[PDB]
């Protein structure tokens, strides 16, 4: 919202740099956050990636 | 990744002499049975040209009326295992069979100059006649040799306590037909037991609900552990163990016994139980029984036969017939007067009929050093074992499939084990194996087999006689006759010790691996266990109060420290368990199992003391780890507020005054994409969830007709198992004391099915019969459907998963290569998968189609029992029933509009083929408080 944090490019760069690891975050909570736990509990897994 | 422009040339080869009997295409059933632990369950197992592909029930036996157990099943990737011995071993390397015919008709000569003394045999606990009159032969030759029988899950203590009560030894054949209520005591008769199938048919026949049902089975447990009994329990009481023996002298003062001396009391919960179950027992004499297994010392086992004789169920619904085993007063006390006869020589000749006993022997018992004390040590057995390895000879085991054999049942009804194929590797059964001992090493299985029936049937016109006793399985020319028993007094007199303080250690034999003779079998292994869902692990099973009070979470090593030994265990703790009441199962901690069952457990069996030989009080934890693997199958044991979308369960105090008090009157919901009409073949399903013990005999029987992969351990804690159905424990209730419920939840080929929207490639339709066709040729592997599907009833193939225990998943270099044994085990009518294709539960479509195409061809319509699934035609409790939706004179269209009947998920409009009927466990006036 205010001109402090956007004309001033290493603030600009904090920002932009946290929406790519946050909007990252928001298709994690969308896709495995739904998946991982659904409507039986039978079947709730977790998905912790591996190196591949 | 295979390719190739063409697929390569195919061979097709057919017979030099075709038999009459095959034709190509058709399955042609054998009716056998196998010798579970010394009785038959009796089969009806499916050889498409000579190999069997698929074990069945006999439904004419008495054991199985056409249903077999989780382990009864899975008898056919141990008929197909890799790791089976395919070749006899002298002295570790390999060598002939008529080798050893050489070696131990020298050795039969040297044994007649003495009168053969070290000719010990030591088989397991066995029935069958033809190797009870070869034995009787063996120790009428040679005059003081002796016939020890060693069975760790034998019935010792289930004889001892007949011993103990009536003189002479009888056995005991229940009969749950007749009873309305059955008070066990640490009895798992359901389980994968000689007659596990029969007691779960009779239990389940009494609480089949339908629309005027009032009266139903109860069911008072008293289990140590949960056990698979405890699912169809009512009153199921989490005691220690130690205090059954207190709890039957508290039930045997209530009912008729004069001389029970009962003492050590009983708890709030337990003497409002026993007072309870006892007030039941007293009324409904004639229809009534009182159960114990063999967890329970001797005593017990004698005062549950003196309850019963009060009762009056003596003649009504507890028969006592003639011991249909041969030495009923041989067990673990038999394997110890072995061993200190093995001991300092004076044993030359040790048989060793497949017991394992190097590595089933209590640790009081020193087998292993006692062996290799015998100079001539053979070993009969379809694995190279733990013994085998520390025995001189070794031969080759024949599995039934493969032999000429008999075996009796209970009731006493014999029958005879044909071979369905040919031995693969010249197997040379326990009947061929006493010939050579005998005298006969040329007289093949058959040959001795109708020698003894020819002499056996006082009838004449022998060949009508024994070619029907192979078409029905069963003789039953030879039931065992009832027995007058006396129910001799003055046997309970001695009053019981004082109640040890301590943590409790519990023996149990696993509902997957009994004994670990079949802990090398991969459908056993990733099979879930019953309550705690785990694949590849032995556990010590913890009750929520126990492990707070030890401080260890559901995956830290412990180092159970008894008497003796340590053992080094996992930790799965448990709700349903009693308090310090650590239990380990039997099964694991194999070291020469294969490549299935090596080292996959803790070896439980180094912990029995042989006079403490299931529960013992000494029991220290003692925490040394942390952060096991513990590849469980379920992800929430806990239903989180889903209730009246997977197990709907009542009581059957509100189902008297109300019907359809757990269904939900609810209006018709709208669905945007129309419908479509479903005419001809509308195929449902209905799975009563009242009657299901958990005993996941479905489970392995869509593994055996379906052809789905095991999947090894590491990839079962990713969640990659594949099982196209699976049974769900939700665990309902307080953290101490819960109800346990089940909820079989495989694909209920929704009508509005919404995995086959997301289906890119179309590779997943519906049929004009209504059933989900998933289709794996056309599968690219996108798992869009998986995620669509809300029950997660999709199974993906992740890596290339085929002979996954034989080779890890994790390589390409066999990955298009195959095991050639393996492949005869395949069903010939399911796709054998490939890397990236998903599966789901085809309703048995092989079967639905080989069926609906067969009553074309002949222009009559399908019948109701013509086809019957995989799951159904296992299934002990009949569970499951599939069949036609459109015909109105079906069994399923009954179960379908039963009141009770919910679908799970109706919250979405999936329209679902498999509807459940609902739970209702029968609470007591007196004790639901
Ligand atoms: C070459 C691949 C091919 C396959 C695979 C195939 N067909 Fe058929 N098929 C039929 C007819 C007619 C039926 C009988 C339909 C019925 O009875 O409902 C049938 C039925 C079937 C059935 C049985 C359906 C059931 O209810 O069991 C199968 C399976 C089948 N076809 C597979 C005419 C054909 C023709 C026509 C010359 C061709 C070519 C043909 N079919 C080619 C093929
Ligand atoms: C890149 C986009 C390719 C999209 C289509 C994927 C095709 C995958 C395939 O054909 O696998 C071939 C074989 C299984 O795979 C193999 O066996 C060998 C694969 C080695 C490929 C090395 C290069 C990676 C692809 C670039
Ligand atoms: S139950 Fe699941 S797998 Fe079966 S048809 Fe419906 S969405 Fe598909
Ligand atoms: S009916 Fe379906 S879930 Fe049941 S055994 Fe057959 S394939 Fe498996
Ligand atoms: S459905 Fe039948 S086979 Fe499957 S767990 Fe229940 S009782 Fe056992
Ligand atoms: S959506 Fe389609 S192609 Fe394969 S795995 Fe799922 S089916």
């Amino acid at each position: 919202w205010f001109k402090r944090f956007r004309v001033s490019l290493p603030w600009l760069f904090f920002i932009s740099i946290c929406i790519n690891i946050g909007m990252w975050f928001e298709r994690w909570v969308i896709i495995v956050l739904s998946l991982h736990r659904d409507f039986l509990p039978s079947s709730w897994g977790y998905y912790t990636p591996s190196v591949w | 990744c295979q390719f190739a422009l063409k697929q390569p040339q195919e061979k097709i080869v057919p017979y030099v002499r075709q038999p009459e009997e095959i034709i190509h295409g058709r399955p042609l059933f054998f009716a056998t049975a196998v010798t579970f632990a010394g009785f038959g369950v009796g089969l009806l197992v499916e050889s498409h040209e000579g190999r069997p592909t698929k074990i069945e029930g006999n439904p004419d036996h008495p054991a199985s009326l056409g249903s077999t157990d989780l382990i009864t099943q899975a008898m056919i990737l141990t008929m197909y295992d890799p790791d089976r011995s395919q070749a006899p071993t002298n002295a570790g390397q390999e060598t002939t069979w008529d080798a050893f015919v050489a070696a131990a008709t020298a050795a039969m000569q040297a044994q007649t100059a003495k009168q053969g003394a070290g000719l010990r045999v030591l088989s397991g606990s066995l029935t069958s006649p033809t190797l009870i009159a070869q034995k009787q032969q063996l120790l009428t030759q040679f005059p003081q040799a002796k016939w020890y029988e060693y069975e760790p899950v034998g019935r010792d203590n289930a004889n001892a306590g007949a011993r103990l009560a009536f003189g002479a030894d009888v056995h005991t054949i229940y009969r749950l037909d007749t009873a309305k209520v059955i008070v066990g005591f640490d009895a798992d008769f359901t389980a994968p037991s000689p007659t596990g199938v029969r007691m779960a048919r009779q239990l389940a026949d009494g609480r089949r609900i339908r629309k005027g049902t009032k009266e139903v089975n109860r069911l008072y447990l008293a289990e140590s552990t949960p056990s698979i009994t405890g699912l169809l329990a009512d009153h199921r009481l989490p005691v220690r163990s130690s205090q059954i023996e207190h709890l039957v002298r508290a039930l045997a003062t209530l009912v008729g016994v004069p001389n029970v001396a009962a003492g050590a009391p009983l708890s709030d919960t337990e003497k409002k139980w026993v007072e309870a179950a006892a007030k039941d027992l007293q009324a409904n004499r004639g229809a009534c029984v009182v159960l114990v297994g063999e967890s329970q010392p001797p005593v017990v086992h004698a005062l549950g036969h003196a309850i019963n004789a009060q009762l009056g169920n003596v003649g009504s619904t507890v028969v006592y017939t003639e011991p249909v085993e041969d030495d009923p007063s041989g067990g673990i006390a038999a394997l110890s007067a072995l061993t200190q006869e093995m001991n300092a020589g004076t044993v030359e000749v040790l048989l060793m009929i497949e017991s394992n006993p190097v590595y089933n022997a209590p640790a009081d018992i020193p087998f292993a050093e006692a062996l290799a004390k015998v100079p001539l040590s053979m070993h009969v057995g379809l694995y190279r074992d733990e013994t085998a390895q520390q025995s001189v000879w070794h031969i080759n085991g024949a599995h039934f499939l493969e032999a000429w054999g008999d075996v009796r049942a209970f009731d006493g009804t014999t029958t005879i084990v044909q071979p369905l194929i040919a031995p693969l590797y010249n197997g040379k059964s326990a009947i061929e194996v006493l010939n050579v001992l005998l005298g006969k090493p040329q007289e093949t299985g058959y040959q001795t087999l109708t020698a003894y029936w020819q002499t056996q049937d006082a009838s004449g016109n022998f060949r009508v006689f024994w070619n029907t006793a192979l078409h029905d399985g069963v003789i039953t020319a030879t039931q065992a006759r009832s027995r007058q028993v006396t129910l001799q007094q003055g046997f309970a007199d001695a009053a019981p010790p004082a109640p040890t303080q301590g943590l409790e250690i519990v023996f149990r034999p696993d509902p997957s691996l009994w004994d670990g003779a079949f802990a090398n079998n991969a459908w056993l292994q990733e099979t879930p266990k019953p309550y705690t869902k785990l694949t590849w692990d032995n556990v010590a099973l913890m009750s929520v109060r126990t492990a707070n009070a030890l401080g260890l979470k559901n995956g830290d090593v412990v180092r159970l420290t008894y008497q003796g030994r340590s053992v080094d265990a996992p930790v799965w703790v448990q709700p349903g368990h009693a308090d310090d009441s650590v239990t380990v199962h039997f099964g694991f901690g194999r070291t020469a199992a294969g490549r299935v069952g090596n080292n996959v457990g803790f070896n439980a069996y180094r912990l029995r003391t042989s006079a403490t030989p299931w529960f013992g009080v000494g029991l220290e934890v003692a925490k040394v780890g942390e952060n096991y693997k513990l590849a469980s199958t379920q992800g929430h044991f806990l239903m989180e507020g889903r209730k009246k979308d997977l197990v709907r369960y009542g009581t059957l105090a509100e189902y008297v005054e109300d019907e359809k008090f757990l269904q939900v009157e609810k209006e018709e919901p709208i669905s945007l994409i129309g419908e479509y009409e479903y005419n001809g073949y509308k195929w449902g399903m209905s799975i009563d969830l009242n009657v299901c013990n958990s005993c996941n005999a479905c489970v392995v029987a869509c593994q055996s007709e379906n052809n789905i992969p095991v999947v090894g351990k590491d990839e079962v804690w990713l969640g990659r198992e594949m099982h196209w159905i699976r049974i769900d424990q939700y665990y309902v209730g307080d953290e101490h004391t819960p109800n346990v419920y089940n909820m079989v939840m495989l694909c209920q080929q929704c009508e509005h099915a919404p995995c086959e929207i997301v289906c890119p490639v179309a590779a997943t339709v519906h049929d004009a019969e209504g059933l989900n066709n998933m289709v794996y040729n056309r599968c690219v592997g996108t798992k869009y459907c998986s995620n669509n599907c809300p029950y997660k009833v999709r199974r993906f193939n992740f890596l290339q998963y085929q002979d996954v225990p034989y080779r890890s998943p994790i390589d390409a270099s066999t990955e298009n290569d195959s095991i050639p044994v393996l492949k005869m085990m395949r069903n010939p009518d399911v796709t054998v998968r490939a890397r990236g294709v998903m599966e789901k539960c085809t309703f048995c479509v092989q079967r639905i189609n080989e069926a609906r195409i067969q009553a074309r061809t002949e222009n009559r319509r399908i019948a109701d029992g013509e086809i019957m699934t995989a799951c159904q035609q296992v299934c002990p409790t009949q569970a499951i029933v599939f069949g036609d939706l459109n015909d109105p004179q079906a069994r399923v269209v009954d179960l379908k509009e039963q009141p009770l009947k919910y679908t799970s998920l109706d919250k979405l409009n999936t329209k679902p083929r498999v509807s459940y009927l609902a739970k209702i466990k029968n609470l007591n006036p007196d004790l639901a408080e």
